[PDB]
């Protein structure tokens, strides 16, 4: 009954959404960090026993 | 004798800039009516907003 | 698209250090995401 109008004209430069593009790109940096961290722990700490 | 030709102003074909320039569209005789190139902060070595 | 050229000295005696490991997001998302999905969604709606 009280639907709010949503506009994103200022967010779009032509057909490109800058904020969404930069935010998605940060997952590539996280992916590199995850792989580097897992490999370092496996090298420093070998097979683990409890 | 009288001097008829003693050189003069010499026209140059090209103007070569000595400074690195940011990407740009046409702005001289040809004017690009499209949107100027979008600058994206894509590749970040450290996480900022993720 | 092409990369912009560097200085003349950098194109003759230039060297760079780079790593080619792209990595993967599988270890982070290979889990039972049922409990943590609600928290992730709240952050997702806050991004925009």
């Amino acid at each position: 009954f009280a639907l709010a109008q949503i506009n994103a004209d200022d967010e779009f430069i032509g057909a490109i959404d800058k904020e969404s593009a930069e935010y998605l790109d940060e997952y590539a940096t996280l992916a590199r960090d995850i792989s580097n961290s897992l490999t370092l722990v496996k090298a420093a700490f070998g097979p683990l026993e409890r | 004798g009288e001097i008829i030709y003693d050189g003069g102003l010499s026209s140059k074909l090209a103007d070569v800039v000595d400074k690195t320039t940011e990407p740009h569209n046409a702005d001289g005789a040809v004017k690009d009516g499209r949107i100027a190139p979008v600058k994206l902060d894509l590749e970040k070595q450290k996480l900022d907003k993720l | 698209y092409r990369p912009r050229r560097f200085k003349e000295i950098e194109h003759t005696h230039g060297y760079v250090y780079r790593e080619l490991n792209q990595g993967s997001l599988l270890p982070l998302v290979d889990a039972n995401l049922k409990e943590s999905s609600s928290y992730y969604f709240k952050k997702l709606m806050s991004s925009i």
